[PDB]
RNA sequence: CGUACACGGUGGAUGCCCUGGCAGUCAAGGCGAUGAAGGACGUGCUAAUCUGCGAUAAGCGUCGGUAAGGUGAUAUGAACCGUUUAACCGGCGAUUUCCGAAUGGGGAACCCCGAUCAUUAUCCAAAUGAGGCGAACCGGGGGAACUGAAACAUCUAAGUACCCCGAGGAAAAGAAAUCAACCGAGAUUCCCCCAGUAGCGGCGAGCGAACGGGGAGCAGCCCGAGCCUAAUCAGUGUGUGUGUUGUGGAAGCGUCUGGAAAGGCGCGCGAUACAGGGUGACAGCCCCGUACACAAUGCACAUGCUGUAGCUCGAUGAGUAGGGCGGGCCGUGGUACCUGUCUGAAUAUGGGGGGACCAUCCUCCAAGGCUAAAUACUCUGACUGACCGAUAGUGAACCAGUA
């Protein structure tokens, strides 16, 4: 699964190659990560999409089929970060194949 | 006539057996859709053994219907209940009979003689550890499509069967239309066979 | 406060503080007074050290 | 101004979707004087509703699980909490206002006490009980009419509707003064059948068994004396299995179309794992999940063990059996059962019964008592449905039993 905790690469939208963590998931389905932000109009920093609004549904939103965790896979993507108090999932993510 | 059983080779040919009962393509088709309506949901009506307990259940007004458990049934005021109508038995199933039903047994039994059907498969298939063994037993057979008529054997339930496409392992006692013909279609063995004389 | 740091006190040092304590919460009541340098932090706190010692207290 | 059409509108049908209903199935099943259910009023920085709590008020503590984020539904602003590991999910303990069975007394939630009945009684309420609630199941009493009879007074609807009292999770019955195809069966219910037969009936309409047989489930035992004791009683230790719920975790190619493939075509793979969901369009191999295994809870019933304790002799229960008068009820017929008034026996060298009465066979012995097992709903949890689809389906998929 996804946590909020595991450092995502980006791979499809124009923000293809941004590293960074994710900030909160959402029951939508949609993911924000650390770094992937806007311009508001009095210049600030703040997440979210493009087009004129009013009040507004922050987070760049990003979809998890374009996203890019672990994916022991024939990839261009290369290291992430992720709990360890568990133990039986240390062992997994010491297995080249689980985590 | 003469059925050609076959081996786990699927020779050409092995023992011989048969049934006789005026096959009818009549007595083939709905029954089991009958079985697939019937088998799921019908509220009877009387079918039921709730009584009435009369004045004096529990301190206040209890109308004496036709209760049970905790529940009242049977009294067309309730649910559960009998219908107050006439010419249906249970729910939306098809009203009918014991002799047709049996007879599209025995003409089933039948069908399994005609050429465009299965085929009788030798003892030995039970033994048949692996599914995959099965499959090439089907494929040599030429019969492999049938993987979407159905299956069958006798001794017990095949395992190695099981798994295939739409089965539903059966033994020879106990064989409903619907498995000698999970679709007016099926597929037995040689003891099969035998048992499903009785 | 924490339970730890009320048991490791004294039969006499906790009622010292539950009157010290409900001094607080009183001046707290700044709050309809509208005033400034209110936080609804320790607000919420005092009631619940109060508690905590009166419940500490009843353990022993 | 008539008609058709066109553009726009009105309106809301239709098509598609549905976080809802309807129906069936499996599992599980009581709550309260250590004061519950329900209701009222409060409680979040802002909060009006709903939900959660309740003045330690949408919370406090402990252990375990879980996990790095979180501060209920509301995705606001401010602010804050978390690795002294919270949020979130599960046992046990503490706290637990007032009324409410409340029970001092009065009272539309407000003011002052074990009220009332009853048992024991140190007669002091001192020690206890009852007084309420709960969907409908079992038992014990009271008991209609519309209606049918194509009128109606029996009969019928009913022993139903409705009234009263009480138990449990289940209730009633029960070891035969029976049955009565016999050198025979042989505790009692229930299911099937026997029967729509015997029987009843303006014999009109209608009403309507049982013995037996085939099954389910099986268990038999207690009251005066003599003697003596492995049944019972008190206490101790204390589960298995099963059932319900919760829990552990990786992986995505080529061509074409497209904003995006979970498309088409080509190639390949897993499967004690041919359920479902998610992911920019029909993904078994992209993510969850499913086999697998683990954990918590309930089950807790039982078994084992300590101290208790057999057995023997005789009899066997009268206002009853029975009779008469007047009624109720029943399929009950001179041959059902029960109530009320009156009368009234004998005793196993006796008596009752075998569908009429009285004298002669067979069976069995009342007027005392107890007794396991064989099912039945749906509040609650989960699953399923050739069921309906939002003028459909529960009245309620939207504040609904609300406005």
């Amino acid at each position: 699964k996804i946590r909020r905790d595991d450092e995502v690469i980006v791979l499809t939208g124009k923000d293809k190659g941004k590293r960074g963590k994710v900030k909160n998931v959402l029951s939508s389905g949609k993911v924000i990560v650390e770094g992937i932000n806007l311009v508001k109009k009095h210049q600030k920093p703040v997440p979210a999409l493009n087009q004129p609004g009013g009040i507004v549904e922050k987070e760049a939103a990003i979809q998890v089929s374009n996203v890019a965790i672990f994916n022991a896979a024939t990839g261009k993507a290369d290291r992430v970060g992720f709990r360890f108090e568990d133990g039986k999932k240390v062992r997994f993510f010491k297995s080249n194949s689980e985590t | 006539m003469e059925l050609v059983l076959k081996d786990a080779q699927s020779a050409l040919t092995v023992s011989e057996t048969t049934f006789g009962r005026d096959f009818n393509e009549a007595l083939v088709h709905q029954v089991v859709v009958a079985y697939a309506a019937g088998a799921r949901q019908g509220t009877r009506a009387q079918k039921t053994r709730a009584e009435v307990t009369g004045s004096g259940k529990k301190p206040w007004r209890q109308k004496g219907t036709g209760r049970a458990r905790s529940g009242s049934i049977k009294s067309p005021i309730w649910r559960s209940g009998g219908v107050t109508f006439a010419a249906r038995p249970q729910d939306h199933s098809q009203k009918v009979n014991k002799k047709m039903y049996r007879g599209a047994l025995k003409s089933i039994l039948s069908e399994l003689v005609r050429q465009d059907r299965l085929i009788v498969v030798e003892k030995f298939s039970v033994e048949a550890p692996k599914t995959k063994l099965l499959a090439q037993k089907l494929k040599d057979m030429a019969l492999e499509d049938v993987l979407i008529i159905t299956g069958e054997l006798d001794e017990n339930l095949f395992l190695a069967a099981r798994n295939l496409h739409k089965v539903d392992v059966r033994d020879a006692t106990g064989i409903d239309p619907v498995s000698l013909i999970a679709f007016d279609k099926v597929v037995m063995t040689a003891d099969a066979v035998k048992q499903v004389e009785e | 406060m924490k339970a730890k740091e009320l048991r490791e006190k004294s039969v006499e040092e906790l009622n010292t503080e539950l009157l010290n304590l409900l001094r607080e919460q009183f001046n707290l009541r700044m709050q309809a007074a509208s005033g400034q340098l209110q936080q609804s932090h320790l607000l919420k706190q005092v009631r619940r050290d109060v508690a905590r010692v009166k419940t500490l207290l009843n353990e022993k």
